[PDB]
C-alpha cells in the first residue's frame, strides 16, 4: 500500500 | 536552537539548496530552524518542511524494515536486535521532533483550512510512523492519536475543500493506508479510497488543465491501492 | 572512541547489517570502531571499511558538485557559498578521518601485498577527494600526496600481483582517473588504462571462471573510460 | 570518467 510519496518538492 | 543565529529567509533558501543536493537531514534541520523562528509557514514552506522530514523518516523506516526482517528470521547474538533498537530509537526521535513542531506551535496558529488540514495530516502521519514500530503499553494510544489527527483533518477537509483538492486527496490516501496497515480495517480503507476517488472524478470538470494534472496524479495513487486491495 | 565499549566482532556484524540497511554512516562508524580496536583487518573487513566510507564521501561529493554548480551559476546572497562550504568542510572531515585510520595504524602494520596495496589505494583515493575541492596554498601538496600513495601502490602491485588481480586493476583504474581529472595528464591516463587493460587481457587464460568474471568486470570499467577519453 | 564504484560489498 502506497502513501503519499511526498519526497520531492 | 542550532539555527537560532541564522536568518529565517537564509534557512528557507538553504532548505531549498539541500533538497537540490538530496541532503534531506540538512533540509530538515534548516526547516526546523525556520519553524522555530515562530512565524507561520507559507504553502511552499509547509511543503519544504513536509518533504524534508518525509525523506528522513522514510529512510529510517526502510532501514527499520530491513533489520526487523533479519531479526524475525533469526528468531525462527544480541546484535541484530540491538541495531534494530538503535534505528528504531532514532526514528522515534525524528517523529517526536516533528510532532513537537506541530504542537509548538504550528497547529494552534493555523486557522486557514489549507494550513490546518496540512498540519493535522502530518500529525496523523508521524503518529502512524510511531505506530508502525510500537509494541508495548502505548501502541493503542499511539494508534488513537493517529486516528484522531486524521479524523479532525478529514472533518475540516470535507467542509472546507473541494473533493479534488490535492491535500484533501492525499489526506484520504494516507488515512486509508492507516486503516489498512495500522488499524486492521481493510474494509474501511477500501471504502474511503473508493468514495474519495469517485467524488474527485465527479469534480474534475471544474478544474484547469494544471489543476486536473495535480488531482488526477493523486487519484491514481488511490486507484493503485484499490487495485492492490481488491 | 564512541565504539570503545563494543566488541570487535559485534562492530563487524553491525557493519554488515548497516550495509544491508543502506545505513552507510552507521557502517562507517562501526568500521572505524573496528579499526580502532588495533588489530589488522581481514580481506572481507578491509572491503567493509572501504565500501562504508566510499558511500559516505560519495554522497558528499555528489552534493558538493550540485552546490558548486549552483554557486558558479550565481557568479556569472552568501547562502549558496556558505552551504557549499559547510558540505565541503564535512567532506574534508570524513577524508581526514579515513586518512587518519590509514596512518594510525593500518598502513604501517600491512605487510602483505594485498593489504598494503589496498590501503595505499585508499590513501590515494581520499587525497584525490581532498584535491577535488582544494583551491588554496595546499592544492599542489594534496595532489602530490595522492600521486605518491598511488605510485607506491602501483610499484608494489606490479611486483607482487598478477595483472588480472582486481585490486591491481582497480588501483590502475583510479590512478588513471587521478591523471585525467586531477593532474591534467589525459595522455598518462589513457596510456595507463590501455596498458593495464592489455596486460590483463593476456593473463585471463590463467583464471578460473569466477576469477575471470571478477577481472573482466573491472577491465570493462577501464574500457568505458578509454571510450570516453578517445 | 568512472572510478571504482565500490559501493557494494
Ligand atoms: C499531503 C500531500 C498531498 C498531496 C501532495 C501533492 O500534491 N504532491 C506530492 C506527491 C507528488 C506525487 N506523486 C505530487 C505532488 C503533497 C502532500
Ligand atoms: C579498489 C578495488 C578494486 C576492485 C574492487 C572489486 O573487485 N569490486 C568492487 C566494484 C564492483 C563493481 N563493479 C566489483 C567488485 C574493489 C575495490
Ligand atoms: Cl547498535
Ligand atoms: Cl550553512
Amino acid at each position: 500500500a502506497g502513501s503519499i510519496p511526498g519526497r520531492r518538492s | 536552537g542550532a539555527m537560532g543565529s541564522m536568518e529565517r529567509a537564509s534557512l528557507i533558501q538553504k532548505a531549498k539548496l539541500a533538497e537540490q543536493a538530496e541532503r534531506y537531514e540538512d533540509m530538515a534541520a534548516f526547516m526546523k530552524g525556520a519553524v522555530e523562528k515562530g512565524e507561520e509557514l507559507s504553502c511552499e514552506e509547509r511543503n519544504l518542511l513536509s518533504v524534508a522530514y518525509k525523506n528522513v523518516v522514510g529512510g529510517q523506516r526502510a532501514a527499520w524494515r530491513v533489520l526487523s526482517s533479519i531479526e524475525q528470521k533469526s528468531n525462527e547474538g544480541p546484535e541484530v536486535r540491538e541495531y534494530r533498537e538503535k534505528v528504531e530509537t532514532e526514528l522515534q526521535g525524528v517523529c517526536d521532533t516533528v510532532l513537537g513542531l506541530l504542537d509548538s506551535h504550528l497547529i494552534k496558529e493555523a486557522g486557514d483550512a489549507e494550513s490546518r488540514v496540512f498540519y493535522l495530516k502530518m500529525k496523523g502521519d508521524y503518529y502512524r510512523y510511531l505506530a508502525e514500530v510500537a509494541t508495548g503499553d502505548d501502541k493503542k494510544r499511539i494508534i488513537d492519536s493517529a486516528r484522531s489527527a486524521y479524523q479532525e483533518a478529514m472533518d475540516i477537509s470535507k467542509k472546507e475543500m473541494p473533493p479534488t483538492n490535492p491535500i484533501r486527496l492525499g489526506l484520504a490516501l494516507n488515512f486509508s493506508v492507516f486503516h489498512y496497515e495500522i488499524a486492521n480495517s481493510p474494509e474501511e480503507a477500501i471504502s474511503l479510497a473508493k468514495t474519495t476517488f469517485d467524488e474527485a472524478m465527479a469534480d474534475l470538470h471544474t478544474l484547469s488543465e494544471d489543476s486536473y494534472k495535480d488531482s488526477t496524479l493523486i487519484m491514481q495513487l488511490l486507484r493503485d491501492n484499490l487495485t492492490l486491495w481488491t
